RNA sequence: GGUUGAAACACGACCUGAGAAA
């Protein structure tokens, strides 16, 4: 199956380096050109290069050209983009797209990569701090009860938040993150459940931040008040 | 002088069975070299129509483009519950390639009230020398929506945060929390907590509301 | 320039054209 696998992303200071790279199966690289295009956090597409098939000519955006260089191994079967000078403004997920052929697509870009987040910041990785949010109602108040997860100061992005071991999917829901004043990140993952599932059902929330290599499993209960 | 491509519009609410109509025009001429573009959220985009007016294969013949001089059009002739979306247009005219700013495409449905709820900061929180004070507003439609903090009928500005969530696959709903941040110097200082919540599907302002250590 | 060769430029072929056109 023809595919795309972007790698080499990360957390990254200002003006340093980064090479990303794209790894292609189901094809060959050398018969087409491979684009990258990069989709900043809440915003549009921004095409950043491109190498051609069979000349190795490549082409930059305007807002990447001299700091970026895009390469193909047709050996390795794999294109590269090399990042240099970094700014806050190169924070994004980079895709890596194959222009399909001529005749079958004409231009576009046919298949695309998973893409891979890069983030451009001096701020320090930092797990984040799990709290709880407790149901209010009772296990016989004879309505749907809400409760949830408070994960609070961390850094990067992304966190991953999931309810008893993925168990629990429906009726939850996990809000974007949204940066403080302070520079860290925090969301909420709540939960409608019926309130007669408290004490039969345990209410366990899964909350993982691979950057800073911190799992927590945090209990949410109903408050002994 | 690189080519612009301006989309319009940046969103549009439609209901399924709509015949909706995304637009491009490109700054300057770039032939034929347009293709559009379909992107689910957390996803990579997928390739629609390319070289203008071209059907890519394996794409229900509901998408369309055409062409209009410098004037691209993307059409979906009835709308699917699957495409609901971000759609873009790009030209691969000339190098820069450059893409349109993108039109999300949500579902429309019936106004429906938000369940509101309010969560005191847990006891570990407090230790910590912080106070987050959470408002949850449960599953409601259109997306806009107030949220006011009342802290002894103060009002509360430039403390809190707002999120909402994508619009979801099921009921095609939206849902809001929005957190009072305040140190423990300062939550200890009040005593009642309220969350004020106004929207079009409530005849009223709901508001729960709270004490610190009242159960 | 267009079309194509897995191919926007470079390269090969073809087409138009005085000339693929610095």
């Amino acid at each position: 199956e023809v595919q795309l696998v972007e790698s080499g992303g990360g957390l990254v200071q200002p003006g340093g380096s980064l090479r990303l790279s794209c790894a292609a199966s189901g094809f060959y690289i050398s018969y087409s050109s491979i684009h990258w295009v990069r989709q900043a956090p809440g915003k549009g597409l921004e095409w950043v290069a491109s190498i051609s098939p069979y000349s190795g000519s490549t082409y930059y955006a305007d807002s990447v050209k001299g700091r970026f260089t895009i390469s193909a191994d047709t050996s390795k079967n794999t294109a590269y983009l090399q990042m240099n000078s970094l700014r806050a403004e190169d924070t994004a997920v980079y895709y890596c797209a194959r222009q399909g052929y001529r005749r079958r697509s004409g231009r576009g870009f046919d298949y695309w990569g998973q893409g891979t987040l890069v983030t451009v910041s001096s701020a320090s990785t930092k797990g984040p701090s799990v709290f709880p949010l407790a149901p209010s109602s009772k296990s016989t108040s004879g309505g749907t009860a809400a409760l949830g997860c408070l994960v609070k100061d961390y850094f990067p992005e992304p966190v991953t938040v999931s309810w008893n071991s993925g168990a629990l999917t429906s009726g939850v829901h996990t809000f974007p993150a949204v940066l403080q004043s302070s520079g860290l990140y925090s969301l909420s993952s709540v939960v409608t459940v019926p309130s007669s599932s408290l004490g039969t059902q345990t209410y366990i929330c899964n909350v993982n931040h691979k950057p800073s290599n911190t799992k927590v499993d945090k209990k949410v209960e109903p408050k002994s008040c | 002088s690189d080519i612009q491509m301006t989309q319009s519009p940046s969103s549009l609410s439609a209901s399924v069975g709509d015949r909706v109509t995304i637009t491009c025009r490109a700054s300057q001429s770039v032939s034929s070299a347009v293709a559009w573009y379909q992107q689910k959220p957390g996803k990579a985009p997928k390739l629609l129509i390319y070289s203008a007016s071209s059907l890519y294969s394996g794409v229900p013949s509901r998408f369309s483009g055409s062409r209009s001089g410098t004037d691209f059009t993307l059409t979906i002739s009835s709308l699917q519950p699957e495409d609901f979306a971000t759609y873009y247009c790009q030209q691969s005219y000339s190098f820069p390639s450059t893409f349109g700013q993108g039109t999300k495409v949500e579902i429309k449905r019936t106004v429906a009230a938000p369940s509101v709820f309010i969560f005191p900061p847990s006891d570990e929180q407090l230790k910590s020398g912080t106070a987050s004070v959470v408002c949850l507003l449960n599953n409601f439609y259109p997306r806009e929506a107030k949220v006011q903090w009342k802290v002894d009928n103060a009002l509360q500005s430039g403390n809190s945060q707002e999120s909402v969530t994508e619009q979801d696959s099921k009921d095609s709903t939206y849902s809001l929390s929005s957190t009072l941040t305040l140190s423990k110097a300062d939550y200890e200082k009040h005593k009642v907590y309220a969350c004020e919540v106004t929207h079009q599907g409530l005849s009223s302002p709901v508001t729960k509301s709270f004490n610190r250590g009242e159960c």
